[PDB]
């Protein structure tokens, strides 16, 4: 899984200006039938 | 409301187009 | 006579426990105070319990106490009715005594019981009305106004037709006929309140559930004459589970806040989820031991831990208490079981919240770094705290954070060059030796 993911959207009119930061979370998959399925970002160490 | 955050239609986008203020971020 | 005798101090013990009983009345020692007012005999001190009610209301230093005490009242009522009886008697005759008097301020004192009263159905709306007829037949109009503020909440629930009637009739005092001024703002006060719906003259001392209080709504009007028993108060002379060792409540929910964690991209997201949740402030404390046992399975720091946490303690206090009371858990306690490998990890996630002062400089004053009170891995916990000190802030940086924390736990001054000896030993063994020219100075005057 990757796109169980709370995408970060912040004010395109706004954003192509300066780096707004995170302030809204679009969805990014859904189900009727809640499940939080675990992504692979989490699971590989970074390269830092 | 759609202040100017979100999808323009979540017809193409394969999302529901749900959108939820970010409690993280306020100061 | 020792008869004669010994009623008497009967009487006077009767008499001086109920007069410390009404002096102490107040909310939450109503039923203490009704508790050892009915292992007295309020039956032979009938009016005596009734004077020591009626002279502590109209003392002037209450009307305050007033609805505590009328709910002693309906105490008694629902007890015995024969005590209301009497007691909603003298207070008709103290109101027609003192308004034919026009002791105004007496008066006040008098309708304010008689109001409460009857929000606690302890006298009937019959008594009440007749009273705003006797008052609106005068002017009376400083009465009448904190009567029906209390009162009429009630009054309108129970006789809207007639009481209708009396706004109607009270409506006209203001509108088609002149009035005196300091007077005129309080009535058309009562009709601010009106809109207002009544909701700041309806709070009082409801104990009495409307069947625990037996219905004696005493039906008497202010029309009658009402005996007048002074005289009882007169001295006379009688010739008469399974225990829970499993927390399986617990897993569930550290098993939730892994998911969460392990659901988001970035740290913003994670944190998101878990403020969506609404964790109760109990819970809140072993939340964050769970951020820190999952972020010592990922065997490498990781930024995602820092900036989620950040953005814990940013959103609400109690959030930077719970970390603030982890870091010394942590340290004091979960070190001995800690390897160097998570030792490095959390060396390096304190050391970003204390140099980007989520958590204060103050909370290093715990750490203390002597031999007696200090781990191995204790020390290896300073060793990677310190180098992201240095790392992020910079060595001249750090030196002005560590000057304003006075801490004593690095830094002896007083005294103690064993430790002061230790101290430098220990800090020069980390490669930081620049901050430690303070305690050079202090060692060789001590040589």
């Amino acid at each position: 899984s990757a796109s169980h993911i709370l995408i970060p959207a912040s004010d395109l009119s706004w954003s192509k200006q300066t780096d707004t930061g995170i302030t809204h979370f679009r969805a990014g998959m859904t189900h009727e039938d809640e499940k939080l399925i675990p992504t692979i970002f989490r699971y590989i160490t970074t390269w830092e | 409301s759609y202040n100017g955050i979100g999808l323009k239609s979540a017809k193409g986008s394969s999302t529901s187009g749900h959108v939820q203020r970010s409690l993280a971020s306020n100061n | 006579d020792e008869d004669i005798k010994f009623q008497r101090e009967n009487w006077e013990m009767i008499r001086s426990h109920v007069s410390p009983i009404i002096s102490n009345l107040t909310m939450d020692n109503l039923q203490e105070s009704h508790r050892d007012l009915f292992q007295v005999n309020i039956l032979i001190g009938r009016n005596i319990i009734c004077k020591n009610v009626v002279d502590f209301t109209l003392n002037k230093q209450n009307g305050r106490l007033i609805p505590a005490l009328s709910a002693l009242i309906a105490l008694l009522n629902s007890d015995i009715p024969d005590i209301g009886e009497t007691l909603a008697k003298e207070l008709m005759l103290m109101f027609v005594q003192q308004f034919n008097r026009k002791d105004y301020v007496s008066c006040g004192n008098i309708l304010q019981c008689l109001s409460i009263l009857f929000l606690y159905d302890v006298i009937h709306e019959i008594v009440i009305l007749q009273i705003l007829l006797l008052l609106l037949e005068k002017n009376s109009l400083r009465l009448v106004i904190a009567v029906m503020k209390i009162c009429g909440w009630k009054l309108a629930l129970v006789s809207k037709k007639t009481h209708d009637m009396i706004w109607e009739k009270l409506r006209y005092i203001l509108q088609t006929q002149e009035l005196s001024s300091t007077l005129r703002e309080s009535l058309e006060t009562l009709f601010e309140i009106r809109q207002k719906d009544y909701k700041s003259g309806s709070q009082g001392l409801f104990i009495l559930d409307p069947t625990s209080y037996t219905v004696h709504t005493h039906s008497y009007i202010v029309s009658d004459e009402d005996e007048a028993n002074k005289e009882l108060g007169n001295f006379e002379k009688c010739e008469n589970q399974i225990y829970d060792m499993t927390s399986t409540n617990d897993v569930e929910f550290k098993k939730k806040i892994y998911l969460v964690l392990k659901s988001s991209l970035s740290g913003d997201e994670a944190a998101h989820k878990l403020l969506k949740l609404k964790i109760a402030n109990n819970l809140k404390k072993s939340v964050v031991d769970i951020i820190i046992k999952s972020s010592l399975q990922e065997s490498t720091f990781s930024k995602f831990y820092s900036i989620l946490s950040e953005r814990m303690i940013t959103f609400h206090r109690s959030w930077q208490t719970a970390y603030n009371e982890t870091f010394e858990q942590n340290y004091t306690q979960d070190i001995e079981d800690y390897e160097t490998d998570q030792l490095r990890i959390l060396g390096k996630f304190w050391g970003h919240l204390i140099s980007y002062e989520f958590l204060p400089m103050d909370c290093l004053k715990i750490i203390k770094l002597t031999e007696e009170e200090s781990c191995p891995q204790g020390r290896i916990f300073i060793k990677f705290l310190f180098q992201e000190l240095v790392n992020e802030l910079g060595l001249d940086e750090l030196q002005l954070r560590l000057n304003s924390s006075k801490l004593d736990g690095m830094f002896p001054l007083e005294g103690d060059a064993e430790h002061i000896r230790y101290s430098i030993n220990f800090f020069t063994a980390i490669g930081l030796g620049l901050l430690t020219e303070d305690m050079r100075s202090r060692l060789t005057i001590i040589q």
